[PDB]
């Protein structure tokens, strides 16, 4: 009736059903990474890529694909569909990426679904291939800073339902921002993979800044501070081919741990960068199903295959397999069309702005939004001028949003660079700026500018260590028991931290579904579209346990817009009650029955002084009406509980036309 | 109250699944209905405690005598027994033996019983044995 | 059940009915109500043949065998439906 | 005269002993004596691959004394890096589009080349500014043919086995479709 | 009415104004290779093509992108509203 | 339920899960329907004719039986996945 | 012309691109609150509306200087992009 919140209200589409593969009943799993990690613990798994000649496929169709592609809006029932297959058709990828990033968030905020309940039963559908997650150092996949005992227990729960590979990043390549979050690691028997952020471009000795020799010194430190793989996150795709061949090159020659590339194709390179990436010795690469794959989303898993199967250095991916898997996705994608508004073609500006892949569609968004669709262009050239007053900073989430942040505000107040340098000191900036420049987000290589600093800070003192290792841990007792108040039951320990990551959101979801149940279980289009008149639909509660659903027809709304929807559940029809939201011949009543409550006369409704609901005595005032200006007041021809209303305030009226019932 | 049998699969439709749904429930035992794509909405489909769709691709009578989905079905489900009512499978030799092979009760008699009543020769063959009369 | 859908696949099967008493002739009143206050709409039922068989004298004697039906031919004609209800609301429905 | 050589199998392969990279070498002779200015290798397809293409371009630029135009299909997805592999061999054009009306089974992006080779040993001559600019345009002029953007628009790696060329594959998708097989459109391709 | 032939009938969207390059008054477009043709033939082009060292580019935005992604649908309108930018911003291509 | 002729007078899309539903394959319109309710058919036999940017297609029937309903005329526009006919089993 | 108000009512129009003085959503979404009436005067920057999009609330703010004309969408209606919500005469 009221259509799904944040999309255009459109018809249901007739979808194609997916075309899943066919396992045949008995069929079993090959052991993978799994299996290693479950033996031979991290060090069994390291020891087994580095004997690889060929070179090691990490697939992010169910996390950082759709994240790029479709705002991470892919739901779980499309997600559990596929996995059994997955785990028979690509048994030899290093790792599956399904989960972190907003991952994490959306579910329960935008899904009203458990991002919880996603790995677990994943865990269950893919026994034999690592499991691995995109972690920020800092503060895990929450919104702000948080006490390091909370990072702590996050990590020890996802390592515990399943998570393997932890490939933890910081915002501004702080390696002290990741310490927390790799101790815990570590300590709960998983394999870290830190990562550094790839940011400039090493090719031109111009920039002087982010050079080979500071990412090999950034490699050497976190093979110190104890990482088992070194990643390489590309986030915003601007690692070239040539730059890659040697930056993995050097690499290899620098640290003995195996390296993990990580890139975007948004310039329309990123199979280059991965075939010489290849070329160079790179161990593992990550990539998409093809119909998830291209610009701002990972490279084919299957182009690359074929773009190395006649060279030196293949991939082990069973082509045809990944074909078939490729073909659900096809299908399922048309379901997130409201979603897939990503452009989709090369965009090589990257190179200038150096935008993220994600934040780029975001922040346009934000850019028409607050009015300045015309201006996009202006806003990307902000941007860069703004990296270049923050002295030239690492942008992936969230040094990213402060980026943005400010080069919105400065095209919003028609203010250039000179001008902030002039009037800072009496221009208000942007929290997260302030925060920024606060250290609340971590320590920038080559510190803050200082002039741009104070002018920020109005006063204020910076800090200069980890913004929560001065944080009063949280007392989880004392949590646990103020969520139990809030639910009306006892929570699990995941609830207990997902509520203290993300709190507003987490009761949210929990209203939502004490509302309407567990809609996870729902099929993607009926989530988002409801049903048509005359379809039905399965929906699948539990393994053998289906409600079959039919809608018949849509009733015609009382005053306050109320509708009965008639639908048959099971072959037993039910009616139930929908409340209209937007409401664009009026009903006689039936003279048989003395419930029904008539106007006696044509005029209209001076006011109804009664709600539905209320409980009332022969005689009582219903409602007052108008002939000829001339009032009248409609009485309660007995005792009763009034029903519905089909009329209002002003509303005119007929003789004869049903106004109120009262029930006995 | 039952020993062995803690959930049946009905493998039959109508009026005999129903029937035979409704003494499980009374004897505490869950029960696992079966459906062709063409029974959908067929009512037996909603009086068992589970059910799973039966036959895919296959025409409609060819659904409820695939012997191997059925099987798949009482495995995948747990199912301790199945009871075949009337009709359908409930006289085949294989799908029978079939039970057997997998730890499966079948709710009816031996295999052999079913291979001696099978043939109406072997059946008066055992009438006469039996020392009663017979048709000419 | 209200609301299904037979199909052409399998039996035509809606519900089988049974009758009791102490004597054949008391479950035998009551197969007659029985069968006569049932109420089926949407499709067409053996219903009148039923009734035939249960009200013809050779079933009521007990006395019946193998060819009975196949032999009696008054079991084959149908009193003409009573259909008053169906033919006032094609009126109503098409005034209305 | 632009004359031009279909591409079609794979020489990498020989298994596939019919068209091979001698066949390919014949025909441009044949086609020099014949009298072309300039010889295209038109790739409708997207099936030349990047090692192939090394061999193919430098063997061809060893055989004919005329310059190499190639023409490919992104199609795959590789469609650049075989770019990059043609290049290194000596050919002498290759064919581009705006990166908005590029990609999947279209050509390659033209800025997209220019920056994958621009720190390499051998480069493209196009103003990467310029051609942004350009490109802002087909940017917003895409969005007027909607109702006519119905190509996949991701990998498609499928291609080297069916061989269906670019436009074919979305165009006869449509008859099958059109004709109630729209539910078989893989049987389709197998056959 | 009717709407357009082939296609859901479906309100006219609200679209952005394209972003047309601002070239000046008096800009003078640079000669590329119909010169060369013009003056020295095929053959004039083709040497002029051995000497050049870097790889060069045919676009094929105007005939085969359009042909493969819209179904050839890209009118003469948007095409010469570009044209002069086309050949002021891209004077290097081959073709 | 009772069917009256409406003397004197938004579009439905096929339930894919009934194969009775004939649906619209493509976007056009419809020239011409072959067949009446009640008709007797078997697989393959023309049901209607419909036109796509003018290139004419011959909807069949999906197998044997009798045809029930009609949802469009001659001359009416249609869209992928409307309900044009239904063929009862 | 003459204006007759409808004292009891029972497809949404897009902004004409070409004139300025029409104002229209950004974004699909809903209203939360209309600011200003007919009639009104107001400054470049002023507030006239307040629309939501999944939630994140958006000021829609006077292109200019002028007198606020017709208003074609109330608390609560649901709007797409590029629907026409109030129109600013100069
Ligand atoms: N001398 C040669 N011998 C044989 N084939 C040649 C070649 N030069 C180029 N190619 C072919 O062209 C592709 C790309 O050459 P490019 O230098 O553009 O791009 C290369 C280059 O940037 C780098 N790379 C690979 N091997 C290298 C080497 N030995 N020295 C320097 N860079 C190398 O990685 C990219 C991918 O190399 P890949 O072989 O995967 O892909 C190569 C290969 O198929
Ligand atoms: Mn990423
Ligand atoms: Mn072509």
């Amino acid at each position: 009736v009221n259509g799904f919140p944040g999309i255009k209200h459109r018809d249901k589409p007739v979808y194609a059903e997916p075309r899943l593969p066919k396992i045949p009943y008995g069929s079993q799993i090959s052991p993978g990474t799994k299996q290693i990690l479950d033996a031979k613990g991290p060090e069994g798994v390291v020891d087994w890529v580095k004997k690889q000649e060929e070179v090691l496929l990490t697939d992010t169709t169910l996390r950082d694909a759709h994240q790029s592609l479709l705002a991470t809006r892919v739901r779980s029932k499309d997600i559990f569909q596929i996995a059994d297959a997955m785990a028979h058709l690509l048994p030899n990828m290093f790792s599956f990426e399904m989960w972190g990033g907003a991952t994490f968030d959306v579910a329960y905020r935008f899904l009203n679904e458990d991002p919880w309940v996603r790995l677990e039963t994943l865990r269950k559908q893919i026994p034999n291939v690592m499991f691995q997650m995109l972690l920020r150092g800092a503060n895990a996949v929450g919104y702000k800073n948080y006490p390091d005992n909370v990072i702590r227990e996050f990590v020890k729960q996802s390592a515990q339902s399943g998570v393997d590979v932890f490939r933890v990043f910081d915002s501004l390549n702080w390696i002290k921002g990741m310490e927390v979050s790799i101790d815990a690691v570590r300590e709960a028997g998983k394999i870290v993979e830190a990562a550094i952020c790839y940011t400039g471009d090493i090719d031109d000795d111009t920039r002087t800044k982010y050079t080979i020799d500071y990412y090999k010194d950034m490699a050497k430190e976190l093979v110190a501070q104890g990482t088992h793989i070194l990643g390489i996150k590309d986030m915003a795709g601007l690692l070239k081919p040539q730059a890659a061949y040697r930056l993995i090159g050097e690499l290899k020659d620098t640290v003995d741990v195996p390296i993990h590339l990580h890139t975007h194709d948004t310039s329309g390179n990123g199979i280059y960068t991965y075939a010489a990436a290849v070329s160079a010795g790179v161990d593992i690469v990550d990539v998409a199903s093809s119909a998830m794959s291209g610009a701002t989303s990972q490279p084919s898993m299957t182009g690359l295959y074929y773009g190395l199967v006649n060279g030196n250095r293949q991939t082990n991916l069973d082509a045809q397999n990944s074909q078939i898997i490729n073909h659900y996705w096809e299908d399922v994608r048309h379901y997130y069309k409201d979603f897939d508004n990503a452009l989709n073609s090369p965009q090589t500006e990257v190179y200038i702005h150096e935008m993220p892949g994600g934040q780029y569609t975001n922040l346009q968004q934000q850019a028409i939004a607050v009015g300045l669709g015309d201006r996009w262009d202006e806003v990307k050239e902000m941007y860069t001028v703004v990296n270049q007053m923050f002295g030239d900073i690492v942008k992936v989430t969230p040094s990213s949003k402060v980026v943005g942040d400010l080069a919105l505000f400065m095209v919003q107040n028609e203010l250039s660079e000179e001008d902030v340098y002039e009037k800072g000191d009496t221009i208000d900036f942007p929290d997260s700026v302030i925060e920024f420049f606060m250290g609340e987000i971590g320590q920038p290589y080559g510190g803050f500018p200082e002039k741009l600093q104070k002018l920020v800070l109005k006063g204020r003192t910076p800090l200069t260590d980890r913004p929560g290792a001065l944080m009063e841990p949280v007392n989880f007792v004392e949590v646990k028991a103020e969520l139990k108040e809030k639910m009306g039951y006892e929570p699990t320990e995941k609830d207990v931290i997902s509520y203290i990551l993300y709190p507003k959101v987490f009761l949210d979801y929990q209203e939502m579904i004490n509302k309407y149940g567990d809609v996870t279980v729902l099929d993607t289009p009926t989530f988002y579209k409801g049903m048509r008149l005359g379809e039905t639909i399965e929906v699948e509660l539990e393994k053998g346990k289906i409600l079959l659903i039919k809608l018949n027809s849509i009733g015609e709304p009382i005053a306050d817009g109320t509708r009965v929807i008639y639908f048959e559940l099971n072959g037993q029809p039910r009616e139930i009650n929908i409340q209209d939201m937007n409401v664009q011949a009026r009903r006689k009543i039936d003279t048989t029955n003395p419930e029904h409550v008539g106007a006696t006369m044509t005029g209209s409704v001076i006011q109804v002084v009664v709600k539905k609901g209320d409980s009332v005595k022969k005689g009582d005032p219903l409602l007052i009406t108008e002939a000829m200006k001339m009032e009248t007041t409609i009485q309660a021809p007995f005792d009763g509980e009034v029903s519905s209303i089909y009329v209002s305030d002003g509303d005119t009226i007929e003789s004869g036309d049903l106004l109120i019932e009262v029930n006995r | 109250m039952m020993n062995r049998i803690k959930k049946v699969l009905v493998a039959n439709r109508g009026e005999i699944a129903i029937r035979v749904m409704r003494a499980c429930t009374e004897l505490k035992i869950k029960t696992v209905a079966i459906y062709s794509q063409e029974d959908t909405g067929s009512f037996h489909r909603y009086k068992s405690d589970e059910a799973y769709l039966v036959g895919a691709g296959k025409k409609p009578i060819d659904a409820y005598l695939d012997i191997e989905n059925i099987i798949e079905i009482a495995k995948e489900s747990g199912a301790d027994a199945i009871h075949p009512g009337y009709g359908f499978l409930s006289e085949n030799i294989e799908f029978a033996r079939r039970c057997e092979q997998e730890g499966i009760i079948f709710v009816g008699p031996k295999s052999k019983h079913l291979d001696m009543f099978g043939d109406k020769i072997k059946a008066k063959e055992q009438a006469l044995l039996a020392d009663i009369p017979v048709i000419p | 059940f209200q609301g299904t859908v037979v199909t052409p696949f399998y039996d035509s099967l809606l519900v089988k009915l049974c009758t009791w008493g102490m004597t054949f002739e008391q479950a035998t009143r009551k197969m007659r109500r029985n069968l006569i206050e049932f109420r089926i709409r949407g499709v067409k039922t053996n219903i009148p043949f039923l009734l035939n068989v249960v009200r013809h004298p050779d079933f009521a004697s007990g006395n019946y065998n193998t060819s009975f039906i196949d032999t009696t031919p008054e079991l084959f004609k149908f009193p003409h439906i009573r259909d008053r209800g169906t033919k006032t609301l094609r009126y109503i429905g098409n005034v209305t």
